[PDB]
RNA sequence: CACAAACGCGUCUCAGAGAUAAUUAAUGAUUUAAUCUUAACCUAAUUAACUCAUAAUAAAUCCAGCCCUAGAACAGGGCACA
């Protein structure tokens, strides 16, 4: 039971998935430079529940994603009657995703790493890795004291932290604290393959958070790729729309695939 | 169409029920603008 | 003047089992926490959250068991 | 342009504008005898 | 009235002049003896900003005032009827005395804030940060000062800095 | 009058909901007569320690007046208490990011200082424009008078009243306007 | 304790200033204009 | 000490909060504090503020009727002033000397 | 770098709208010429700030024990594939 698909439009938003990360690949261009890949996993992507615009935000719909697949014998009541009701089995992290009122997906529809194609520029929100009680040097960079100068006890403290007259340390001090296990995002990042038989994404450069860890990806709400959506799959990727098999592996129009003629310069 | 007495209340139902328990006093007479009580030797 | 509104609907009633439609009516109850419980306390009484807090001992000890009464 | 207290025509050719609340001297055939009362 | 009517036919300019009936003054005036036309009828220290009937005897259809030595008042009711029209014109009034322009009423902009009695220029006057401390306030002028000789009923003199 | 204890106290320390149009209607009249109404200075029963308090529903905020060049000189600073994070926002800016603003930072700071301030703060309502929820409307009692009569434009006179008022000067039939 | 003859303007006492407003000029006022009247 | 000096206070206090309400009830009926209390005064009706407090919180009909008083006192002030004329008097602006 | 991790010397990303101060010219009366206007009507070229789109969190009442790239304690994520 398929809802209407809408027509693309200039200001539509497209829904993104939640995928895990495996770790990283290099991988070189034509051109012969060599850039450094994040694979990412999409295991489980499921939509869940759909909000309406007016009930979420006023301007934008919210989308709904589950993870990949957990235990039942782990989860509250209330999440396990969520999922028993929606007929899928509890998903690991969840999320929300803003889109547009046009590119509204059916709950309980399936989601494929063919989503995004070969070419494209995503968004990556992750926990990072998180060093815990960290102290001011390795938090905020603060340089320290000389080593053997005659320096007692001080060879890491923060030193000043206010003036004489303030009387007191303004909220905005730098100060050691917790560091690392907070939600941060990369924007920017071009995916450069995408492997249709495994659901791999391959981003370019770092991606926050640890491996094998749940990572949530967006296309880029950067304004130089504002309007990129429109050569993709508007709703999203169905494999039994097209009803042809994609290829194994999609590569961009750069890429040296594996099977090269060893390319040499004229 | 001529008012006898009112009364407040909390909900409707408890106005209607004090707004007729003041039509009753004023009825019998016992209201709080009545004759005090005549303390005098006759 | 204007007249009373009467609202008088029983929408827990079945034909079924009038014993059961009556405890209906009557099995309703919800539990909540404590801050929840004060910010609606505070948007029905048109109040601040800070009023709904309880006491300590030092000042329930001190309340004047029997106060005064005028009239 | 010269901020001044007190403005005064250098020419017959500067005119005497009330402009952004402030008042400006402005002249046309010398350009050097821009004047503005702070 | 006068009014300048151009008509081009074949590269043939004509202009001309056309007079039409103007309205007359009242025959009765309270004061006859007044050489002065508002201190003739008895509305001196009485206009404001709010009387608009006044006001927009004397104006031009774009909202420009009129010369002087054209319409007779003393220099000191010109000077105030001149700021009580400015006054007006800042606070809204007179709204069919705009110059017609079917190009700059489509774009419309940010709604015009409601004021009354705006002493300065809206676009000239940069805002206090400073503010000043009791004994040393800036004050907000309100009010033209030219306005201080009406007649105050209640007998409070009019706050003209708040 | 001859009322039971419960009821006659009821009635007595009931609640009242007002009704204010803020069209046209200078801020500090305005938050007048809503501070008054807040703290219950319209009541003989007042008292500081008694809870007499009525509420207040102003409408027409966006359509607010401010005498004088008060939207372009009058100014509102804030901090946030970051380094650097003070800010000055004009009258005008204040008004178009949030139109509520102007009128309740009028009627808080016309509130007295205590921390019932708060308290009878929050029983009080302010719409931009015209728009009640049914629940709020329903519970209004009267409508208070707007505190400044506003004038008329040119066009809102009538006719007859134009005629009616004399014309002062004759302008002269060779001049061209 | 300050000279008798000094350059800040010397600011006097609070009743010197109120003799001071209360015996400012007050210039004679007539009731009709003159400029206007016949 | 605070006992002492809040008994001294009390006295002003609880005139503050007569006169405040005063001032609502007068308000309630369109008239001003000041014009009430001169209007009254002038009346020769010597009805302290506690007095006046009590009879606006305990006696409505009566406290319209001395706002009543006071407004037609106030126009009969008025009148007075505007005519400028020793005959006309008002019924109520007449003044009666001890007995 | 004699731990499966951490780390730089190694690698990735870094943004649209409004708004202005000074200063330019259009139209126009007081001052029927002109004149950017503490005269209006819309004007257009315009600093840095500052806000806003946008971005992140954003599914409440199972938590004994065992692991964790999660953590001072307390908390948090997993324990069905194998
Ligand atoms: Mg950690
Ligand atoms: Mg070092
Ligand atoms: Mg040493
Ligand atoms: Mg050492
Ligand atoms: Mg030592
Ligand atoms: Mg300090
Ligand atoms: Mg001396
Ligand atoms: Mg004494
Ligand atoms: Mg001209
Ligand atoms: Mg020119
Ligand atoms: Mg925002
Ligand atoms: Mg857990
Ligand atoms: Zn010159
Ligand atoms: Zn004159």
């Amino acid at each position: 039971e398929p809802w209407p698909i809408h027509p693309w439009e200039p200001g539509s938003s497209r829904v993104g998935l939640i995928a895990l990360k495996l770790g990283m690949m290099p991988l070189w261009t034509k051109d012969g430079q060599k850039h450094v890949v994040t694979l990412l996993q999409v295991q489980d992507c499921h939509v869940l529940k759909y909000t309406p615009k007016e009930n979420h935000n006023g301007r934008m719909a919210a989308l709904t994603v589950g993870g990949k697949t957990v235990s039942h014998f782990h989860k509250s009541a209330s999440i396990l009657e969520f999922y028993q009701e929606l007929g899928l089995p509890p998903k690991q992290k969840v999320k929300i995703f803003n889109v547009t009122e046009n590119a509204v997906i059916k709950p309980g529809t399936p989601l494929y790493a063919a989503h995004f194609r070969p070419g494209q520029y995503v968004d990556v929100t992750a926990k990072t890795i998180g060093k815990g009680f960290q102290g001011v040097m390795r938090r905020w960079g603060f340089k320290g004291q000389p080593a053997t100068h005659g320096q007692t006890k001080t060879h890491r403290r923060p030193g000043a932290i206010s003036t004489g007259d303030v009387a007191r340390v303004w909220p905005g001090t730098k100060m050691p604290g917790q560091l690392g296990n907070i939600d941060r995002t990369a924007f920017g990042l071009k995916v450069w393959r995408i492997n249709t038989k495994h659901n791999i994404i391959y981003v370019n450069g770092s991606v926050p958070g640890h491996k094998n860890c749940l990572v949530k990806i967006k296309d880029s709400k950067l304004p130089a790729y504002k309007d990129f959506c429109k050569n993709l799959p508007f709703p999203t990727y169905f494999p039994d729309g097209d009803e042809e098999a994609l290829p194994e592996d999609l590569y961009d129009e750069n890429v040296c695939q594996p099977g090269a003629p060893s390319i040499t310069f004229t | 169409r001529k008012l006898i007495a009112e009364g407040p209340g909390e909900t409707v139902l408890v106005a209607e029920e004090e707004a007729a328990r003041v039509a009753l006093r004023k009825l019998f007479g016992f209201t709080e603008n009545r004759r005090p009580w005549d303390y005098s030797k006759p | 003047t204007k007249p009373i509104p009467r609202p008088d609907p029983v929408h827990n009633i079945e034909e079924t089992h009038d014993l059961v439609l009556k405890t209906r009516l009557e099995e309703k109850g919800e539990h909540l926490e404590q801050g929840p419980m004060i910010e609606q306390l505070s948007k029905m009484f048109f109040t601040t959250k800070h009023r709904w807090y309880p006491r300590g001992q030092y000042h329930r000890r001190r309340r004047k068991p029997n106060p005064p009464k005028d009239r | 342009f010269k901020t001044k207290g007190v403005l005064k025509k250098r020419c017959r050719d500067c005119y005497l504008v009330k402009r952004r609340g402030r008042w400006f001297i402005y002249c046309k055939t010398n350009p050097k005898h821009k004047q503005r009362q702070m | 009235f006068r009014e300048v009517v151009e008509i081009l036919d074949g590269k043939t300019t004509i202009i001309e002049g056309r007079i039409t009936e103007t309205p007359q003054e009242s025959p009765n005036p309270p004061n006859p003896t007044g050489q002065c036309p508002i201190c003739r009828w008895n509305l001196k220290h009485k206009y404001n900003y709010e009387d608009v009937l006044l006001l927009s005897q004397f104006i031009r259809p774009h909202g420009g005032m009129l010369p002087r030595r054209i319409t007779g008042l003393c220099q000191e009711e010109h000077l105030k009827i001149e700021e009580c029209v400015k006054m007006a014109h800042r606070a809204g009034l007179l709204p069919n005395h705009r110059p017609k322009l079917p190009e700059g009423f489509v774009p419309k902009s940010k709604p015009r804030l409601n004021r009354y009695l705006t002493r300065w220029s809206p676009r000239s006057v940069k805002p206090i940060y400073n503010k000043g401390h009791r004994w040393n306030k800036v004050r907000m002028p309100v009010g033209s000062p030219l306005l201080k000789d009406n007649v105050s009923y209640s007998g409070r003199p009019l706050l003209l800095y708040h | 009058s001859s009322f039971s204890k419960a009821p006659q106290q009821w009635a007595t320390f009931a609640r009242v909901w007002y009704l204010l149009d803020g069209k046209m209607q200078p801020p500090g009249k305005l938050a007048a007569m809503a501070s008054v109404k807040l703290q219950g200075l319209h009541k003989p029963v007042y008292h500081q320690l008694s809870d007499c308090g009525d509420h207040v529903v102003i409408m027409n905020t966006r359509h607010i007046a401010f005498s004088g060049n008060k939207w372009e000189q009058k100014v509102y600073s804030s901090h946030t208490g970051y380094p650097g994070g003070f800010r000055q926002v004009t009258a005008a800016q204040l008004h178009q990011k949030d139109p509520v603003a102007i009128v309740k930072l009028a009627i808080y700071g016309m509130l007295p200082k205590n921390l019932h301030r708060r308290t009878m703060m929050q029983r009080l309502h302010l719409f931009p424009d015209e728009d009640i929820p049914e629940d709020i409307l329903k519970n209004l009692v009267e409508e208070l008078p707007q505190p400044r009569k506003v004038p008329r434009r040119l066009d809102e006179y009538t006719q007859e009243e134009i005629e009616a008022f004399p014309r002062v000067w004759s302008p002269p039939e060779d001049y061209r306007l | 304790g300050s000279k008798a003859v000094t350059r800040h303007r010397r600011v006097m006492h609070f009743e010197r200033q109120k003799l001071m407003a209360v015996t400012e000029y007050i210039p004679p006022k007539p009731t009709i204009n003159p400029r206007c009247l016949p | 000490v605070k006992c002492t000096r809040a008994r001294r206070l009390k006295k002003r206090s609880l005139r503050t909060l007569w006169i405040n309400r005063i001032t609502a009830a007068s308000q309630e009926h369109g008239l001003k504090y000041p014009a009430f209390i001169i209007n009254l005064i002038k009346c020769q009706v010597e009805l302290n503020r506690k007095v006046l407090a009590d009879l606006a919180i305990y006696e409505p009909k009566t406290f319209k009727s001395l706002a009543a008083l006071a407004k037609r006192r106030r126009e009969e002030g008025f009148a007075a002033a505007l005519g400028d004329g020793k005959e006309p008097d008002g019924i109520f602006s007449r003044v009666v000397q001890h007995r």
